[PDB]
């Protein structure tokens, strides 16, 4: 089953989440984002980092970006 | 061709590796392996095709593609080897390797932008050009994220698992592959690119150079792995769906298999093994 989907500003900026096999959005701008066989997640700007959600996920890239626009993929 | 110790080299081969590595920037041709470990690392999935990472394949991938990288290097000056960062004994900011003579230092603390050493994006000679993150300029933050690099008790304890991968040959596996990528145990090197930030933590991780010393001593631990275990080799060795076996080739060259880079003396010796 996917993780279910979220919306929130996080530290300023608008985090998505849907499943699709999901789908992350900051500002709008696709994040990929991939999950594990154990249930952890990563992003591409965290791709050695597990985190438990696609939200923590999302979370971990806005951190990353300290407030710079994310480009496509 | 010998790869040595990073904290061994002499100033003049810290130059003529810095001018090299610079040269495959200002040509254009760097660039292109930071597209390649992107696409890889986006492209493989635990439960899908899987090539360059959590994988069996990620060693031999990874092995081949310094191999590229270096002899890349060699084109622009012969005498250039890929040296190695062995991240256990060398695990402090203050280490040689981040001095301003050879990678830099860690970033500043606002918006970890590096400010030192050759490729600092105040030199105008390291363009931040293939990324995610929309910032063009090199980024770390040693030790922000994590606050220890492995330790060579914990690498020892690695390199004593006898099964080179284990079914399901992914990020859940035991067996020395994934103990040493990290995404099981200890972790060796996931922790590493988490260690030092910036874009070493990202799809886009070759954008570090140090990126490469990374690699080569994980490289060097496989080739360790192997001596420790000599009756032990790459698996699986046929007919696994969506993994590499040890005579399928691997993609992106298309021409090598596992087999071919199992012996990393056909191609370089160390400085000790
Ligand atoms: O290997 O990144
Ligand atoms: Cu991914
Ligand atoms: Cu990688």
């Amino acid at each position: 089953a996917a993780p279910e989907s979220f919306d929130e500003v996080y530290k300023g900026r608008r985090i998505q989440g849907r499943p699709a096999g999901y789908e992350v959005f900051v500002d709008g701008v696709q994040l990929h984002v991939m999950r594990n066989a154990d249930g952890s997640w990563i992003s591409v700007v965290s791709h050695y980092d597990p985190v438990p959600t696609p939200r923590a996920a999302a979370r971990a890239a806005v951190d990353e970006l300290q407030g710079a626009p994310l480009l496509p993929f | 061709t010998v790869r040595k110790n990073q904290a061994t080299l002499t100033a003049d081969e810290k130059r003529r590796f810095v001018a090299a590595v610079l040269e495959l920037k200002r040509s254009g041709r760097y660039d292109e392996f930071v597209r390649t470990h992107n696409e890889f690392i986006m492209s493989d999935t635990d439960s899908g095709e899987r090539t360059g990472h959590r994988s069996p394949s990620f060693l031999p991938w990874h092995r081949r593609f310094l191999l590229d990288f270096e002899q890349a290097l060699q084109s622009v000056d012969s005498s250039v080897t890929l040296p190695y960062w062995d991240w256990s004994a060398d695990r402090t900011v203050r280490a040689s390797l981040w001095a301003p003579d050879f990678l830099g230092g860690t970033g500043r603390s606002t918006d970890g932008r590096v400010m030192d050493g050759p490729f600092a994006a105040s030199t105008g000679n390291w363009p931040i050009n293939v990324r995610v993150d929309s910032r063009t300029y090199l980024r770390r933050s040693l030790g922000g994220s994590v606050a220890e690099l492995p330790t060579r008790a914990e690498v020892e304890s690695v390199l004593a698992i006898s099964a080179y991968d284990l079914p399901p040959y992914n990020s859940a596996s035991e067996g020395f592959r994934n103990h040493l990528e990290g995404w099981r145990g200890v972790n060796l090197h996931n922790r590493v690119h988490v260690w030092v930030g910036g874009q070493m933590a990202t799809g886009v991780s070759p954008n570090d150079p140090v990126f490469w010393l990374h690699h080569a001593y994980v490289d060097k631990l496989w080739a360790e792995w192997q001596r420790r275990h000599p009756d032990s080799a790459y698996v699986p060795t046929g007919g696994t769906p969506d993994v590499v076996d040890l005579n399928e080739t691997m993609k992106p060259w298309n021409t090598v298999r596992p087999a071919d880079l199992l012996d990393h003396t056909a191609y370089y010796t160390f400085d000790a093994l």
